[PDB]
Protein backbone atom coordinates (compact mmCIF):
# COMPACT_ATOMS: atom_id res chain seq x y z
CA UNK A 1 0.00 0.00 0.00
CA UNK A 2 1.16 3.63 -0.59
CA UNK A 3 1.74 5.76 2.46
CA UNK A 4 2.74 9.03 3.27
CA UNK A 5 4.48 9.73 6.71
CA UNK A 6 5.01 13.56 8.14
CA UNK A 7 7.36 14.69 10.81
CA UNK A 8 5.88 15.62 14.30
CA UNK A 9 4.43 18.30 15.33
CA UNK A 10 6.29 21.86 15.72
CA UNK A 11 5.72 24.81 18.36
CA UNK A 12 7.19 28.18 17.33
CA UNK A 13 7.27 31.27 18.34
CA UNK A 14 5.95 33.66 15.29
CA UNK A 15 8.62 35.01 12.46
CA UNK A 16 10.65 31.60 12.93
CA UNK A 17 11.05 29.41 10.04
CA UNK A 18 10.51 25.72 10.37
CA UNK A 19 11.11 22.36 7.82
CA UNK A 20 8.35 19.78 7.53
CA UNK A 21 8.63 16.30 5.69
CA UNK A 22 6.92 13.65 4.39
CA UNK A 23 8.56 10.49 3.49
CA UNK A 24 6.77 8.32 0.63
CA UNK A 25 6.26 4.61 0.56
CA UNK A 26 4.86 2.00 -1.57
CA UNK A 27 5.67 3.32 -4.76
CA UNK A 28 8.53 5.54 -7.37
CA UNK A 29 8.50 8.53 -5.27
CA UNK A 30 10.34 10.06 -8.16
CA UNK A 31 7.60 8.88 -11.10
CA UNK A 32 5.42 11.54 -8.79
CA UNK A 33 4.86 14.92 -7.23
CA UNK A 34 3.55 15.98 -3.75
CA UNK A 35 1.28 18.37 -3.12
CA UNK A 36 0.90 20.36 0.13
CA UNK A 37 -2.56 21.51 1.47
CA UNK A 38 -3.03 22.92 5.35
CA UNK A 39 -5.96 23.45 7.66
CA UNK A 40 -6.24 26.25 10.08
CA UNK A 41 -8.39 25.99 13.06
CA UNK A 42 -12.50 25.72 11.99
CA UNK A 43 -11.71 26.37 8.32
CA UNK A 44 -11.52 24.32 5.31
CA UNK A 45 -8.66 22.99 2.86
CA UNK A 46 -6.68 25.36 1.22
CA UNK A 47 -3.98 24.61 -1.11
CA UNK A 48 -0.36 25.48 -0.76
CA UNK A 49 1.50 24.33 -3.53
CA UNK A 50 3.40 21.69 -5.56
CA UNK A 51 6.85 19.89 -6.45
CA UNK A 52 7.94 17.28 -9.12
CA UNK A 53 9.84 14.84 -7.53
CA UNK A 54 10.57 13.64 -11.01
CA UNK A 55 11.78 17.22 -12.72
CA UNK A 56 11.96 19.50 -9.58
CA UNK A 57 9.46 21.83 -10.82
CA UNK A 58 7.26 24.16 -8.43
CA UNK A 59 4.39 25.68 -8.40
CA UNK A 60 2.81 27.41 -5.35
CA UNK A 61 -0.56 29.89 -4.59
CA UNK A 62 0.78 33.16 -4.94
CA UNK A 63 0.15 34.03 -1.02
CA UNK A 64 2.81 31.86 0.10
CA UNK A 65 5.37 32.11 -3.14
CA UNK A 66 7.59 34.28 -0.79
CA UNK A 67 7.87 32.06 2.06
CA UNK A 68 7.62 28.82 0.80
CA UNK A 69 10.14 26.57 -0.69
CA UNK A 70 9.66 23.24 -1.45
CA UNK A 71 12.50 20.65 -2.51
CA UNK A 72 13.07 16.72 -2.30
CA UNK A 73 15.42 14.24 -2.16
CA UNK A 74 14.86 11.01 -4.52
CA UNK A 75 17.71 9.19 -2.38
CA UNK A 76 15.41 8.95 0.83
CA UNK A 77 11.58 9.56 -1.13
CA UNK A 78 11.02 12.49 0.83
CA UNK A 79 9.43 15.86 -0.04
CA UNK A 80 9.98 19.19 2.43
CA UNK A 81 8.43 21.84 2.63
CA UNK A 82 10.30 25.29 4.10
CA UNK A 83 8.01 28.35 5.73
CA UNK A 84 9.63 31.11 6.25
CA UNK A 85 8.41 34.09 8.66
CA UNK A 86 5.65 31.99 10.42
CA UNK A 87 2.57 34.20 11.44
CA UNK A 88 0.36 33.12 13.82
CA UNK A 89 -2.51 32.05 11.29
CA UNK A 90 0.30 29.70 10.28
CA UNK A 91 -1.36 28.18 12.84
CA UNK A 92 -2.51 24.51 10.72
CA UNK A 93 -2.64 20.93 10.42
CA UNK A 94 0.05 20.60 7.06
CA UNK A 95 -0.64 17.52 4.75
CA UNK A 96 1.21 16.16 1.95
CA UNK A 97 -0.34 14.67 -0.75
CA UNK A 98 0.66 12.47 -3.50
CA UNK A 99 0.10 14.48 -6.82
CA UNK A 100 1.00 14.45 -10.05
CA UNK A 101 4.73 13.85 -12.03
CA UNK A 102 3.93 16.77 -14.49
CA UNK A 103 1.36 18.65 -16.00
CA UNK A 104 0.04 16.11 -18.62
CA UNK A 105 -2.36 15.16 -16.08
CA UNK A 106 -4.58 17.77 -13.56
CA UNK A 107 -4.48 16.99 -9.68
CA UNK A 108 -4.41 13.26 -8.03
CA UNK A 109 -4.19 13.97 -4.74
CA UNK A 110 -5.06 10.39 -4.26
CA UNK A 111 -2.95 9.55 -0.85
CA UNK A 112 -2.58 11.84 2.22
CA UNK A 113 -0.70 11.96 4.72
CA UNK A 114 -1.45 12.29 8.57
CA UNK A 115 -0.63 15.48 8.99
CA UNK A 116 1.61 17.50 10.94
CA UNK A 117 0.43 20.08 13.28
CA UNK A 118 1.94 23.75 13.36
CA UNK A 119 1.24 26.05 16.19
CA UNK A 120 2.69 29.41 15.72
CA UNK A 121 2.06 31.94 18.84
CA UNK A 122 3.80 34.20 21.06
CA UNK A 123 3.01 32.21 24.30
CA UNK A 124 5.02 29.71 25.90
CA UNK A 125 4.91 25.78 26.03
CA UNK A 126 3.24 25.07 29.63
CA UNK A 127 0.87 22.02 31.31
CA UNK A 128 -2.38 23.39 32.17
CA UNK A 129 -3.92 23.49 35.45
CA UNK A 130 -6.33 21.09 36.49
CA UNK A 131 -9.87 22.05 38.72
CA UNK A 132 -12.87 19.67 39.53
CA UNK A 133 -16.15 20.18 37.69
CA UNK A 134 -17.42 18.73 41.21
CA UNK A 135 -20.92 16.80 40.75
CA UNK A 136 -31.21 10.29 39.27
CA UNK A 137 -28.21 10.81 36.90
CA UNK A 138 -25.17 13.69 37.82
CA UNK A 139 -22.72 15.22 36.07
CA UNK A 140 -18.98 15.72 36.74
CA UNK A 141 -15.91 16.59 34.98
CA UNK A 142 -12.05 18.40 35.09
CA UNK A 143 -11.84 21.67 33.53
CA UNK A 144 -8.32 21.87 31.84
CA UNK A 145 -6.89 25.27 31.46
CA UNK A 146 -4.50 27.46 30.90
CA UNK A 147 -2.02 25.09 28.58
CA UNK A 148 -0.38 25.68 25.12
CA UNK A 149 0.13 24.28 22.47
CA UNK A 150 -2.66 21.57 21.93
CA UNK A 151 -3.19 19.25 22.17
CA UNK A 152 -3.86 17.31 25.50
CA UNK A 153 -5.65 13.80 26.57
CA UNK A 154 -7.99 12.79 28.81
CA UNK A 155 -8.77 9.89 30.65
CA UNK A 156 -11.20 8.74 33.72
CA UNK A 157 -10.23 6.10 36.02
CA UNK A 158 -6.60 5.17 34.00
CA UNK A 159 -9.00 4.25 30.89
CA UNK A 160 -11.71 2.18 33.06
CA UNK A 161 -14.07 4.58 32.32
CA UNK A 162 -15.38 5.06 28.88
CA UNK A 163 -19.14 5.40 29.06
CA UNK A 164 -20.78 8.82 29.01
CA UNK A 165 -17.81 11.22 28.82
CA UNK A 166 -17.63 13.90 26.50
CA UNK A 167 -14.21 15.76 26.20
CA UNK A 168 -14.76 19.51 24.65
CA UNK A 169 -12.58 20.64 21.98
CA UNK A 170 -10.03 23.01 22.80
CA UNK A 171 -10.91 26.91 22.81
CA UNK A 172 -7.77 29.86 22.81
CA UNK A 173 -8.49 31.88 25.10
CA UNK A 174 -7.42 35.74 25.00
CA UNK A 175 -4.43 34.72 26.79
CA UNK A 176 -3.43 33.03 23.85
CA UNK A 177 -3.95 29.70 26.11
CA UNK A 178 -6.26 26.88 25.15
CA UNK A 179 -8.71 25.52 27.72
CA UNK A 180 -11.23 22.77 27.56
CA UNK A 181 -13.20 20.67 30.20
CA UNK A 182 -14.22 16.89 30.25
CA UNK A 183 -17.22 15.78 31.77
CA UNK A 184 -18.88 12.54 32.33
CA UNK A 185 -22.05 11.52 33.29
CA UNK A 186 -22.89 8.95 36.76
CA UNK A 187 -25.60 7.88 38.58
CA UNK A 188 -26.26 10.25 41.86
CA UNK A 189 -26.23 6.87 43.57
CA UNK A 190 -21.95 6.48 42.66
CA UNK A 191 -21.55 9.69 44.07
CA UNK A 192 -20.66 8.80 47.48
CA UNK A 193 -19.68 5.54 46.70
CA UNK A 194 -16.98 5.19 44.15
CA UNK A 195 -14.06 7.07 43.30
CA UNK A 196 -13.51 9.78 39.64
CA UNK A 197 -10.54 10.93 38.61
CA UNK A 198 -9.47 12.56 35.82
CA UNK A 199 -6.37 12.04 33.81
CA UNK A 200 -4.61 14.80 31.81
CA UNK A 201 -1.51 14.41 29.53
CA UNK A 202 -0.14 16.80 27.85
CA UNK A 203 2.49 15.85 25.80
CA UNK A 204 4.08 19.09 24.51
CA UNK A 205 5.17 20.09 27.78
CA UNK A 206 5.77 16.55 29.36
CA UNK A 207 3.23 17.04 32.07
CA UNK A 208 0.89 14.65 33.35
CA UNK A 209 -1.92 15.38 35.99
CA UNK A 210 -4.19 13.17 37.82
CA UNK A 211 -7.20 14.83 39.74
CA UNK A 212 -9.34 13.68 42.12
CA UNK A 213 -13.13 14.65 41.45
CA UNK A 214 -15.27 15.12 44.58
CA UNK A 215 -18.24 15.64 45.48
CA UNK B 1 -8.26 31.45 -9.45
CA UNK B 2 -11.55 29.41 -9.67
CA UNK B 3 -14.24 29.60 -7.05
CA UNK B 4 -15.98 26.11 -5.68
CA UNK B 5 -19.20 26.37 -4.17
CA UNK B 6 -20.92 23.71 -2.08
CA UNK B 7 -24.58 23.67 -1.28
CA UNK B 8 -25.40 22.57 1.52
CA UNK B 9 -23.02 23.20 3.90
CA UNK B 10 -24.94 21.15 6.33
CA UNK B 11 -26.29 18.49 5.50
CA UNK B 12 -28.17 16.17 8.41
CA UNK B 13 -29.56 12.61 6.88
CA UNK B 14 -31.54 9.82 8.34
CA UNK B 15 -30.07 6.91 9.49
CA UNK B 16 -29.77 4.58 6.15
CA UNK B 17 -31.47 7.04 3.56
CA UNK B 18 -29.43 8.79 0.38
CA UNK B 19 -28.16 12.05 0.71
CA UNK B 20 -26.93 14.68 -2.59
CA UNK B 21 -24.32 16.97 -2.65
CA UNK B 22 -23.78 19.70 -4.92
CA UNK B 23 -20.44 21.24 -5.87
CA UNK B 24 -20.45 24.43 -8.53
CA UNK B 25 -17.39 25.76 -10.28
CA UNK B 26 -16.67 29.65 -11.77
CA UNK B 27 -14.94 28.06 -15.18
CA UNK B 28 -15.80 24.88 -16.94
CA UNK B 29 -13.01 22.42 -15.11
CA UNK B 30 -12.28 20.67 -18.49
CA UNK B 31 -7.99 19.68 -18.88
CA UNK B 32 -6.12 20.22 -21.72
CA UNK B 33 -5.95 16.47 -21.84
CA UNK B 34 -9.48 16.14 -22.29
CA UNK B 35 -10.35 15.19 -18.09
CA UNK B 36 -12.26 16.93 -15.83
CA UNK B 37 -10.55 17.16 -12.40
CA UNK B 38 -13.38 17.24 -10.16
CA UNK B 39 -12.53 15.48 -7.02
CA UNK B 40 -14.38 14.45 -3.57
CA UNK B 41 -12.61 14.27 -0.52
CA UNK B 42 -13.98 13.11 2.61
CA UNK B 43 -12.67 14.52 6.28
CA UNK B 44 -14.06 11.88 8.63
CA UNK B 45 -13.30 13.52 12.66
CA UNK B 46 -10.07 13.60 13.77
CA UNK B 47 -8.77 11.96 10.38
CA UNK B 48 -6.71 13.22 7.14
CA UNK B 49 -8.62 13.93 3.95
CA UNK B 50 -9.43 10.66 1.52
CA UNK B 51 -10.18 10.73 -1.67
CA UNK B 52 -13.55 8.92 -2.36
CA UNK B 53 -14.33 10.29 -6.28
CA UNK B 54 -12.00 11.25 -9.15
CA UNK B 55 -12.72 12.52 -12.05
CA UNK B 56 -16.61 13.36 -11.46
CA UNK B 57 -17.29 9.85 -11.44
CA UNK B 58 -14.07 7.24 -10.78
CA UNK B 59 -14.32 5.66 -7.68
CA UNK B 60 -11.09 5.60 -6.06
CA UNK B 61 -10.24 1.63 -5.62
CA UNK B 62 -10.70 1.41 -1.62
CA UNK B 63 -14.26 3.08 -1.85
CA UNK B 64 -17.79 1.95 -1.07
CA UNK B 65 -20.08 1.20 -3.77
CA UNK B 66 -22.77 3.71 -1.78
CA UNK B 67 -20.47 7.12 -3.21
CA UNK B 68 -21.06 8.01 -6.73
CA UNK B 69 -20.25 11.24 -8.96
CA UNK B 70 -21.70 12.59 -12.27
CA UNK B 71 -21.52 16.56 -13.50
CA UNK B 72 -21.38 18.77 -16.48
CA UNK B 73 -18.07 20.73 -17.02
CA UNK B 74 -19.31 23.12 -14.08
CA UNK B 75 -21.85 21.35 -12.18
CA UNK B 76 -21.25 18.57 -9.69
CA UNK B 77 -22.65 15.95 -7.63
CA UNK B 78 -21.84 13.16 -5.26
CA UNK B 79 -24.45 10.64 -4.17
CA UNK B 80 -24.02 8.58 -1.15
CA UNK B 81 -26.86 6.17 -1.87
CA UNK B 82 -27.44 5.02 1.74
CA UNK B 83 -26.17 6.99 4.56
CA UNK B 84 -23.53 5.29 7.19
CA UNK B 85 -23.14 6.81 10.40
CA UNK B 86 -19.55 5.90 9.83
CA UNK B 87 -20.21 8.61 6.81
CA UNK B 88 -20.31 11.22 9.58
CA UNK B 89 -17.96 14.07 8.47
CA UNK B 90 -16.87 17.01 6.08
CA UNK B 91 -16.86 16.20 2.41
CA UNK B 92 -14.85 18.86 -0.04
CA UNK B 93 -14.56 19.51 -3.73
CA UNK B 94 -11.66 20.35 -5.27
CA UNK B 95 -10.54 21.43 -8.63
CA UNK B 96 -7.65 19.89 -9.83
CA UNK B 97 -7.71 21.64 -13.31
CA UNK B 98 -5.86 24.97 -12.93
CA UNK B 99 -3.47 25.69 -10.30
CA UNK B 100 -3.73 27.20 -7.41
CA UNK B 101 -6.51 24.22 -7.01
CA UNK B 102 -9.39 25.50 -4.57
CA UNK B 103 -11.78 23.34 -2.37
CA UNK B 104 -15.48 24.27 -1.91
CA UNK B 105 -16.12 25.53 1.33
CA UNK B 106 -16.99 21.96 2.96
CA UNK B 107 -20.29 20.09 3.49
CA UNK B 108 -20.79 18.83 6.88
CA UNK B 109 -23.01 15.38 7.05
CA UNK B 110 -24.44 14.36 10.23
CA UNK B 111 -27.02 11.78 11.19
CA UNK B 112 -30.71 13.20 11.44
CA UNK B 113 -32.16 11.61 14.40
CA UNK B 114 -35.33 12.49 16.47
CA UNK B 115 -34.96 16.01 18.74
CA UNK B 116 -33.48 15.25 21.91
CA UNK B 117 -33.95 18.28 24.34
CA UNK B 118 -30.21 18.77 26.55
CA UNK B 119 -30.05 17.63 30.21
CA UNK B 120 -28.57 21.04 31.61
CA UNK B 121 -25.75 21.07 34.26
CA UNK B 122 -23.90 24.14 36.08
CA UNK B 123 -20.68 24.06 38.30
CA UNK B 124 -19.13 26.43 40.19
CA UNK B 125 -15.52 27.14 40.59
CA UNK B 126 -13.43 24.69 42.42
CA UNK B 127 -12.08 26.44 45.97
CA UNK B 128 -8.93 25.46 44.14
CA UNK B 129 -9.13 27.74 40.92
CA UNK B 130 -11.03 30.51 43.04
CA UNK B 131 -7.17 30.96 45.01
CA UNK B 132 -5.26 31.35 41.95
CA UNK B 133 -7.46 34.60 41.33
CA UNK B 134 -10.03 33.50 38.55
CA UNK B 135 -12.91 32.24 38.15
CA UNK B 136 -14.93 29.85 35.81
CA UNK B 137 -18.26 29.09 35.69
CA UNK B 138 -19.43 26.10 33.31
CA UNK B 139 -22.84 25.01 31.93
CA UNK B 140 -22.97 21.98 30.48
CA UNK B 141 -25.81 20.79 27.68
CA UNK B 142 -25.46 17.01 27.31
CA UNK B 143 -26.70 14.83 24.73
CA UNK B 144 -28.71 17.08 22.46
CA UNK B 145 -30.00 16.98 19.34
CA UNK B 146 -29.94 19.54 16.92
CA UNK B 147 -27.15 21.21 17.08
CA UNK B 148 -28.42 24.64 17.42
CA UNK B 149 -28.59 25.69 20.84
CA UNK B 150 -28.70 29.10 23.06
CA UNK B 151 -26.77 29.29 26.36
CA UNK B 152 -27.34 32.78 28.35
CA UNK B 153 -25.52 34.02 31.38
CA UNK B 154 -27.40 35.88 33.90
CA UNK B 155 -24.78 37.33 37.78
CA UNK B 156 -27.50 38.49 39.66
CA UNK B 157 -30.54 38.47 36.99
CA UNK B 158 -27.63 40.49 34.63
CA UNK B 159 -27.28 39.21 31.41
CA UNK B 160 -23.66 38.82 30.13
CA UNK B 161 -22.23 39.24 27.06
CA UNK B 162 -18.65 39.03 25.91
CA UNK B 163 -17.44 37.02 28.80
CA UNK B 164 -18.22 33.69 28.04
CA UNK B 165 -16.99 30.98 25.03
CA UNK B 166 -18.69 27.82 23.60
CA UNK B 167 -17.76 24.69 22.54
CA UNK B 168 -19.59 21.43 20.94
CA UNK B 169 -18.92 18.13 20.63
CA UNK B 170 -18.43 16.08 17.39
CA UNK B 171 -21.10 14.21 16.87
CA UNK B 172 -21.42 11.14 18.81
CA UNK B 173 -21.82 7.92 16.57
CA UNK B 174 -24.23 6.08 18.36
CA UNK B 175 -26.85 8.53 19.91
CA UNK B 176 -26.79 10.93 17.12
CA UNK B 177 -26.33 13.79 19.83
CA UNK B 178 -24.24 16.66 20.42
CA UNK B 179 -23.03 17.91 23.89
CA UNK B 180 -21.99 21.92 24.53
CA UNK B 181 -20.08 23.63 27.64
CA UNK B 182 -20.08 27.10 27.86
CA UNK B 183 -17.68 28.77 30.37
CA UNK B 184 -17.76 32.24 32.28
CA UNK B 185 -14.58 33.52 33.24
CA UNK B 186 -14.79 36.06 35.93
CA UNK B 187 -12.02 37.71 38.29
CA UNK B 188 -11.86 36.12 41.74
CA UNK B 189 -12.84 39.98 42.57
CA UNK B 190 -15.85 40.09 40.25
CA UNK B 191 -17.14 36.54 41.03
CA UNK B 192 -17.10 36.95 44.78
CA UNK B 193 -19.06 40.89 44.46
CA UNK B 194 -22.52 38.21 43.38
CA UNK B 195 -24.56 35.89 44.28
CA UNK B 196 -26.94 33.94 42.07
CA UNK B 197 -24.92 32.51 38.75
CA UNK B 198 -27.40 30.69 36.29
CA UNK B 199 -27.19 29.71 32.69
CA UNK B 200 -30.33 29.94 30.62
CA UNK B 201 -30.65 27.11 28.05
CA UNK B 202 -32.95 27.32 25.14
CA UNK B 203 -33.62 24.77 22.21
CA UNK B 204 -36.07 23.07 20.13
CA UNK B 205 -36.37 20.11 22.46
CA UNK B 206 -37.65 22.07 25.60
CA UNK B 207 -41.04 23.88 25.44
CA UNK B 208 -39.54 26.99 27.84
CA UNK B 209 -36.16 27.91 28.28
CA UNK B 210 -34.40 25.74 31.21
CA UNK B 211 -32.27 27.64 33.95
CA UNK B 212 -29.64 25.99 35.95
CA UNK B 213 -28.76 28.20 38.76
CA UNK B 214 -26.79 28.21 42.30
CA UNK B 215 -25.96 30.25 45.03
CA UNK B 216 -22.77 31.54 46.37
Amino acid sequence: EVQLVQSGPEVKKPGASIKVSCRASGYTFSNYGITWVRQAPGQGLEWMGWISAYNGHTNSAQKFQGRVTMTTDTSTSTAYMEVRSLRSDDTAVYYCARDRRDLLTGSLGDYWGQGTLVTVSSASTKGPSVFPLAPGTAALGCLVKDYFPEPVTVSWNSGALTSGVHTFPAVLQSSGLYSLSSVVTVPSSSLGTQTYICNVNHKPSNTKVDKRVEP
Amino acid sequence: DIVMTQSPLSLPVTLGQPASISCRSSRGLLYIDGNTYLNWFQQRPGQSPRRLIHNVSNRDSGVPDRFSGSGSRTDFTLKISRVEAEDVGVYYCMQGTYWPFTFGQGTKVEIKRTVAAPSVFIFPPSDEQLKSGTASVVCLLNNFYPREAKVQWKVDNALQSGNSQESVTEQDSKDSTYSLSSTLTLSKADYEKHKVYACEVTHQGLSSPVTKSFNR
